[PDB]
Parts: C-alpha cells; structure tokens; sequence
C-alpha cells in the first residue's frame, strides 16, 4: 500500500474502543468484530442461552440437590452449595439436574 | 467400627477378642439376648487399614511399626482418639471395646 | 495458668502454640490465597515501624543551595544551583505507552519537592566579632572555600 | 508552626483522658505535667480526634479494617478443661452410662482439633464479620453418633437470626438435621411420637405429652432455634468515645454490671431433653451450666472492652449486615466464611478461652489510626491535583483513567497502607464508579502532611521548572576540540563547553515529529532516511508532542561516546513479515552535560585529545537559568532569603513520642 | 586507577558488503545517518 492507505489502515484499526456491559449484574467488556452467518447465530444463540439461565434454572436446580441430599441422609460439599451466590463466578447450567 | 493398636497388646488380648467375634488382623514383628455382643468391626495395626479407620488407642509399648500408624491416624481431621491412663492394660482396653 | 494437654502423633503435650493472633493473620491470609488462587510477621514488624513515622526532621546546618567553579580566568566564575542538579536524577524514563509509569515519576518528584523542604533549625554555630555576632561560614547555603585562592 | 493551637491540645488531651477512663483497665499514665508549661515549643503534625469517615470512604475496605483492628487490638490466652485432673484419672470414672456422649466423652484431642477450636472461638469474637461453614470430604469415613452429637451441642453453642448472625443456612440446616437423627436414635425405652403432615425435620411432636420440637428448626427472621431466642442482646448507654460504635453487644443478655441465673433457650433445651426421656445428658447440661456461663460473660466482656476501635463497624453497617444476607446480594459489607469440622463444636464447647496477656500495639493505636487517616487524605488531595493538572495541559500530558492515577498514587506509599489494600482489593473488586464516587466524597482529615502537600503542588504547578520540558531539538553540529599546539596558550584560555541553547531556533527551517508519525515511519522503515534527508538540508527537527525527563552531568575530561552520540529515541529491529520492519521507543535518557576541561591534564593528552572528528545531536532548551557565568563582583547577590533559628536551651516537642513512650 | 593499558587487537573482521537491492523498497537498513570513517584494513 502508499501512505494515504497506510495511514487511513491504522486510523480505522485504532478506532475499536471497549465498551463495558452488563451481564447477570456483573461486568463484562464489549467491543465489535467480524464474524460468518451461521456461526456468529450459534455463539448468539449461546450466549442468550447464557444470559437466560441465570435467572430462575439453576437455583431451583441446587434446591432440587440440596433435597436429594437431605432425602438420602448425604451431606453435599460446602462449594456446589454456596458458589452459586458468590460474585466472580458465572455458573453455565450445560445439564439441568 | 474399628479401631488402631499396637500388635503387642493384640496378641495377648486376641483370645477375648475372637470370643467377641471380633475380625483380627496383625503384622508380626518377632436374661436377655442380643444380637451382637460388640459394634467393633475389627482391630488391627497394618498401615493400609488407617484409611477405613476410625479411631486410635495409644499405648506406651514397643512396636516399630506404631509411629507411622499412629502418625497417620493423628492426620485425620476429625478421628475418635483414646488414651493410655497407666494401671492395668488389659481392663482398660477391654472396658474401651466393650462399652464403645 | 497452664492449659490441658493435648495428644499429638501418641505423645501428650501441655505446649502453649503459637500467638492468637499471628494464627489469624496467617489463616485469613490463606483464605484471601485460596480465593485469588483460581509471611505475617513482616507486615506485624512493618505496622509498628508505620506506627513510629516521623514527617519532619530537625538540622544543624541548612543543605547546600548554591555552588562555583573557577573558569581558569578571574574575572568570571560559574555558578550552579544544586537543587535542579539533585532533583534531575530522582525521576525515571518515561514512555507514552504506560501512563501509570509517567503519573507515578510524577508523584515521586512531587513527594522529593515536598521532602527536601521540610527541615528546622535548632541552634545555629556562631563566632563572637569585635562587637557583635556573626554566624559562621558553613550555615549559609552558598560554598565558595575553593575558590577564594585565586 | 508560629500559630497558636493551645485550645487544641486541651482537646487532644481531653480525647486521651475519655478513652483512658473508657479502657480504664489497662490506661493509666497521663501526661498533662509536661503541657502545664511556657518555655518549650509543641509540634501538633497529627489531629488525635480522628474522623471515623475517612477511613469508610474508600470502597471496598471491610477486610483491611477487620485485619487491621485483629492485628492491633487482639490478645493471646489459653484453653483449659471444665475439670483439671481428668488426664491422669482412668476413664472407668469419666464413662459410667450409655449413648452418643458416653462414647464420646474421654477422647483426646489432637493439633488440628485445638485448631478448630480457636477458629471456632475466634469466629465468636466477630459477631458479623466471620461466618463458619462446614468442612465435607466426600471420601471419608466417619461414625455417626460424633456429627449428631455435633450437631446437638451446636444447636445450643452458637446464636443465629434475631440482629446478627455468625452462622450460614448451610450449617444451619445441617445442624438441624443431625438434631433431628439425633431425636430419633433409639438406644433407652421407648417414647410416643407424633409426625406432621408437611416433611421439613423436626416437625414432630414427642413425649406423653406433645411438644412441638419444630421451633426449633433454623429460621432467619427471629432466630427461635439458638441463642438469639427472644432475648435482647444489643443495647446502648452513655456515649462512647468513638462516634461510630455506640452500641453494646451481650450474648446471654447477662451483664455483671450474680451466680446462678440461665435465660431462656437452655430452659427451653433442657426441657425438650427431660421430654425426650434421656436423663444423662440432662444432668450433664445441669451440671455444665455455670461454666457455660461464666465462659459467655468473659467472652463477652473481652469483645466489649478490647475490641473497640475506629475500625470496627458502623452502626448503620452493624444493622444493614444482616438484611443483605437474608436478601443474598451483598452491597457494601461482605463477611469472609471461614471452615471448620463436625468435632470441633463439641470441644469448643468444653473448652474455655482464656486470656493471659493483652497485645503490646494496644497502647499505640491512636497513632496508626491518624496516620492511616491522614495517608488517605493525601491520596484524595494528590487524586485531585493529578485530575486538575491532567486538565490544565492537555497537549502535553496524556489522558489516562482513574486506575492508572490509583495505582500510581498506592506505589508510593508506606508498605503496610499498601498491603493492606493489596488484600482488600484481592478479596473483593473495585470498579470505575466506585474510584469517581471517592473522589468526590468532601470527607477530609487536616493535618501538617495535606498542608504541606496542596502548597507544594501549588509550588509545582510549572511543569517547566521540575525539569519536564518538550523542546528537544536534534541538529549536526562539530564538536570543538582544544588546538593543545601552544601549551602557554592552551593555559591562557580555557575549554568550556555545553549542549545549551541561548535561545529556541527560528520559527521556519525546523519540522515537528508527533508520536503517530514517527510510528507511522518506522513501519514503513522510512524513518531514519527522513531524518538524513532532512539533516542534508542543514535543518533542525523538534520531537514535541510528549513531555520528557532530562538528567544533567558535569565533566572534565572526554565523556564515554553514550552521552556524545545519544539519541533521543531507540531503534529496534523486528521479525520478518511482521507488522512492522520496526518498532521505536519514543523517549529514553536524555542528559545534558557541561565540559569544563582540568588545565593539568594537558600534562598527558591521552585524557583530552579524540581519534576522529565526531558529532553531537541532542540539544535541549530550558527558560531556567541552570548554570550562569557570574563576575566575581556580583558573586554576593545570591544572599537574599531570610532564615529563623532557635538556641541550644530551647527545645521542640512532639506529641507521639511523649505518647509511645509510656510510663 | 601506569596510567593505562592497551591489548592487541582479538581479533579484525574482513568484510564484504553487497547490498541486496530488493532492500531498496525498504530504507534504513542500507543507509546510515552520518558520514562515517573506517580505519581497520587488511591485506592478504
């Protein structure tokens, strides 16, 4: 390339600022890429899928645990009970119990 | 239910012990009735037996295998632990077994 | 006041342990440890020496301000100010890629201007002239001794 | 120093005197004998009435406070038995029933027991800022009568729900459960029973006569199973002399402000057991009582008198702690849980803790906490002036973000203020929002540090006089040599010589390099060919934009060829095919250097004389007059500032070391 | 610090320079900032 080009390159390259975001009261950092049709649709559709089940699945699914638990006279781990509510962690429900 | 002492005490107390019906297992070194008499599955000093273990007794004896047993049985977090009050071995250990 | 004995391996012991307090430090340490993962008595030591900080300090003698050189001609010498000379090496390289680097050299001479300054005379040295009482040489903030042969 | 702040150190010394007959126990000396005075001078370099805010401004602060408040103001003691003696006595006397505590009374504890123990006991020191939580190998195995009686013990230990908690739902539910196995082992006669209809434990009904035993069950909101069972257990008095921790807390809602007195849960516990028809551990209990008493109003003494501090939490906190909990999204506070395992509750319960000898830092903590006071308001002023100046040039000095001014502003710092922030940032984050809401916070601790910080940032406003300056030039010059042919003439002259410039170049025949052209050439690997062809032209190139950092030499002989053929910008080669052929760093040392030659070296030129004409190219130009050529005759007026001296008699005081001192 | 000391040289390189002229579309690796003076010569 000449230096019009050149220069014109890294004016458009320097230009992809980071905005912060929120995910489940959390935060995350967003910027703009490029990506193909059908897999930028399932990354989407992942991570809605993400963003969805943080709400209502997983802690009727830990309820559910910690019943089976009491029911079968089993104490379960202090983490897979109490890592739910803590802060820097995002738990991805892949098998609803 | 079982328990961790040294060999030297077993083999004298092993005649009781098998009247008790009571599981044995040593490493050598040179009215009313029940349903069973004792809840002691078994007694024993072997090295590999800390791991199902539950609690100890310690005993002032001469064993070359006792310090790493009962090295290990005090590494346990929380592990019944009994304790020599001098006097009679034998009524001791036998009052020990008997009302565990 | 002795405490119970406790069994440790077969033996039993009567030992008091380590300070309450180094065990908490140490304990909620690891606890901090073991969270950020996925010694103490430094930092004790270290709160009682930031528990003796001093922010001033007393002198004798002021620092020297002012300095000469002979230019092998007597009718000019040179002068130079000691400060400018002192404080150019109390910085670090800068770059532009880390703003963190350029704001902290910044801080650090702002904290050597502040530093350098903070200093209080106590009882000066003075010589007795014929009538009166003059300071000597050395309080004052210019030297000259090597230039006063030529 | 020349004001007069008498009025002030009454008022410092009347703080001392409050919190001297406050902790009357172990404050005694005082020290107004030295202030009745007229003939020496007192420095006030610290304000001793402390402003708690200060110290809760800054997010995130919770764990460096505990931390800390348990490293100034904790003591160390001992555990002893309920009964001495029992060591050497046979254990045919201390078993003598049958059951869960039968078979478990006579053990010995080990080192990780004991450890349990005092974390349990140090997690009842901190009412709200330590939780416990259970500690569960899966791959163990254990009997069941030590985690049921385990549990039976710590239904009745610790407290939960009604103001404050020290327990998780966790434990909770877990010690509900092993209550409710426990009810349910039946080794003595037989007991009528009577289930309820729904399944949660404890919902049944036992004895002849039915009790219902489901108050006992775990509930948050007013706490029925444990210590916090109607009883009032905080209360307020006479005020404190800190502003910020009014409150009096009692565990039993006992008060020695008397032997032989229980309160409610214990009745209620004691009679759940005489309904359940198990007499031993009834008796037991009834004999135990008076210890468990006696061992609750020490505890509570000890928390109500050595651990009042400024660190200590807010009353607004002390409330909100429990609500934020029980809604389970954490605001402001957040608690550290701390493991412990299922034995530990029962020897914590027959053990007692026994203080022997206090901390020796609890004398000298009002000096740490002005200190700590006075050092966050001097990163909240030095915040500020760095936003300001930011402001003021902003051609000069890049923009940046509040972390980076943070981070600066914590790396010089005195190290503890810096772990301990270390650690409070690594347990819980910070965020943008959280560092702008700081910094518009008004709370401010005066003292002589944030005095003499504002005027000298006011001294350093000039970024032109604290030797940062743009106007670096780069030009072809020759270097001057001595001509050493006549050695009568070479002593008559003299050699002097400097990079300086009397004055700044013209305003044409010079170009300006930026930091993106310069990059945008080194890509292009173009950069070095400009430069010679732009030297061809006997022009000069400025490289402004940026501020850099000049150091300063003198020599007399010949300096190494560094500082000769110094370049303002470093050059480095990269890998093939990459980005770019090359990258540049912008700006590296710079030094200006004054060579004033020694005449007696001439004696042996080896020390004066080069190999082959050379060039110099850094030049810089500064408006200060760093080194002037002075005539002698003038030489004297440099004396124009006045000085304020005292005698040898007169002496100056300071505050902390009459107060570290002792007696 | 008989005032100083001198060694023989370790050793002198004999070089050849041959530009590579596909270089010439990229500058500063063939040119140089400064007249400059060699000394060193051999003759084999």
């Amino acid at each position: 390339l000449t230096a019009e080009h050149r220069a014109m390159i890294q004016n458009a390259l320097d230009g992809s600022i980071i905005e912060n975001g929120n995910v489940a009261t959390r935060d995350v950092d967003v910027f703009i890429g490029a990506c193909s049709e059908p897999v930028y649709r399932i990354y989407n559709r992942l991570q809605g899928y993400i963003e969805a089940v943080q709400l209502q699945e997983l802690r009727n699914s830990i309820g559910w645990l910690e019943r089976l638990g009491h029911r079968k006279r089993i104490t379960y781990s202090q983490e897979v009970l109490t890592d739910f509510r803590r802060q820097d962690t995002i738990w991805v429900l892949a098998l609803q119990l | 239910a079982m328990l961790l002492a040294p060999g030297d005490v077993i083999k004298r107390s092993s005649e009781e012990l098998k009247q008790r019906q009571i599981q044995i297992n040593l490493i050598d070194w040179t009215a009313p009735i029940g349903a069973r008499e004792s809840a002691v599955m078994l007694v024993s000093n072997s090295i590999k037996d800390v791991v199902r273990a539950t609690a100890y007794f310690t005993a002032p004896t001469g064993d070359p295998h006792w310090k790493e047993v009962a090295r290990e049985a005090s590494k346990k977090k929380n592990i019944l632990a009994y304790t020599s009050t001098g006097g009679d071995v034998k009524t001791e250990f036998l009052h020990l077994i008997d009302h565990l | 006041i002795k405490t119970t004995p406790y069994l440790e391996g077969d033996v039993l012991s009567s030992d008091s342990g380590p300070l309450l307090s180094v065990f908490a430090l140490q304990e909620i340490m690891q606890k901090v440890r073991q969270v950020q993962a996925d010694d103490v008595q430094k930092i004790l030591d270290d709160i009682k020496a930031l528990a003796a900080e001093q922010v001033y300090k007393i002198v004798k003698v002021p620092s020297i301000s002012f300095r000469h050189i002979v230019m092998q001609s007597r009718d000019r010498v040179l002068r130079v100010d000691t400060y400018y000379e002192e404080m150019s090496q109390v910085g670090d390289v800068i770059t532009e890629d880390e703003p963190e680097k350029f704001y902290s050299t910044i801080i650090k001479k702002v904290r050597f201007i502040r530093g350098k300054g903070s200093f209080i005379l106590h009882d000066i040295p003075t010589r007795d002239h014929r009538g009166m009482e003059v300071a000597e040489p050395e309080v004052l903030g210019v030297e000259f001794k090597n230039v006063l042969p030529v | 120093i020349e004001a007069v702040q008498l009025q002030e150190l009454r008022n410092s010394i009347g703080w001392l005197e409050r919190l001297g007959h406050r902790k009357r126990i172990t404050y005694s000396q005082e020290v107004l004998t030295d202030f009745r005075r007229q003939d020496t001078i007192w420095v006030l370099a610290l304000q001793l009435p402390v402003n708690p805010q200060v110290v809760w401004d800054v997010p995130r602060s919770s764990i460096a406070n505990l931390i800390m408040n348990i490293a100034t103001c904790l003591p160390t003691g001992e555990y002893i038995a309920p009964n001495p003696r029992i060591s050497s006595i046979t254990l045919t006397q201390r078993i003598t029933t049958t059951g869960p505590f039968a078979i478990l009374t006579g053990s010995t504890p080990t080192a990780q027991q004991l450890n349990d123990v005092r974390k349990i006991y140090l997690a009842l020191m901190f009412p709200g800022q330590i939780i416990l939580d259970l500690k569960i190998d899966p791959g163990e195995r254990m009997d069941p009568a030590v985690r049921m009686v385990a549990g039976v013990v710590g239904h009745l230990l610790f407290t939960a729900g009604g103001r404050f908690t020290n327990l998780t739902q966790n434990m909770a539910r877990q010690l509900d459960i092993a209550l409710n196995d426990y009810l349910l082992y039946m080794y003595n006669t037989r007991v009528q029973v009577n289930y309820g209809p729904t399944g949660e434990p404890l919902d049944f009904q036992i004895g002849r006569n039915q009790y219902d035993c489901n108050v006992f069950r775990a509930d948050f909101a007013t706490g029925t199973g444990y210590n916090g069972w109607a009883t009032i257990d905080v209360e307020y008095r006479e005020p404190a002399p800190y502003v910020h921790a009014q409150r009096y807390i009692r565990y039993c809602g006992i008060d020695s402000r008397g032997i032989g007195m229980t309160y409610h849960c214990y009745n209620e516990m004691l009679r759940m057991l005489v309904a359940a028809g198990k007499d031993s551990e009834a008796a037991y209990f009834r004999s135990m009582l008076p210890f468990h008493m006696v061992r609750f109003a020490r505890i509570n003494q000890i928390i109500n008198e050595d651990l009042h501090s400024v660190f200590s939490l807010p009353d607004d906190m002390f409330n909100a702690l429990l609500p934020d909990l029980i809604a389970g999204a954490h605001q402001n506070a957040d608690p550290v849980v701390l493991d412990v395992s299922w034995i530990s509750l029962w020897f914590a319960f027959n053990r007692s803790f026994e203080p022997t000898h206090r901390n020796e830092m609890l004398e000298v903590a009002p000096l740490i906490e002005s200190v700590y006071a006075s050092e966050l308001s001097v990163m909240k002023v030095d915040m500020r002036h760095l936003s300001l100046m930011q402001r003021r040039f902003p051609d000069v000095l890049i923009q940046a973000r509040p972390s980076h001014f943070w981070k600066a502003v914590l790396n010089d710092s005195p190290e503890a203020v810096k772990a301990v922030m270390n650690l409070s940032h690594s347990h819980n984050f910070i965020n943008i929002r959280d560092m702008m809401r700081w910094v518009m916070l008004p709370s401010l601790q005066p003292s002589l540090k944030l005095a003499l910080e504002e005027e000298a940032w006011a001294a350093a406003n000039d970024f032109e006089d604290l030797m940062l300056t743009d106007q670096v030039y780069m030009h072809r010059d020759m270097l001057p040599e001595p001509r050493l042919d006549d050695i009568e003439r070479f002593r008559q002259e003299g050699f002097y010589y400097t990079n300086m410039l009397e004055a700044p170049p013209e305003i044409d025949r010079v170009v300006q390099y930026t930091y993106e052209i310069a990059r945008l050439q080194a890509n292009m690997g173009q950069f070095r060919a400009a430069l010679r062809r732009i030297m061809d032209d006997d022009d000069w190139v400025r490289f402004g934009g940026v501020l850099r950092t000049v150091r300063v030499k003198f020599y007399d002989a010949r300096p190494p060829d560094d500082v000769l053929q110094g370049l303002p910008f470093s050059y480095d080669t990269n890998e093939r095919g990459g980005l770019a052929y090359a990258t540049i760093k912008y700006a590296t040392e710079t030094t200006i250097f004054y060579l004033i030659y020694n005449v007696e070296f001439s004696n042996t030129p080896d020390s004066l004389v080069l190999i082959n004409p050379t060039y110099t190219m850094t030049k810089v130009f500064i408006n200060k007059r760093i080194v002037e050529r002075v005539r002698v005759g003038q030489i004297l007026a440099v004396l124009n500032r006045r000085f304020v001296a005292y005698k040898g008699k007169m002496r100056i005081m300071d505050i902390t070391q009459s107060l570290k001192m002792g007696t």
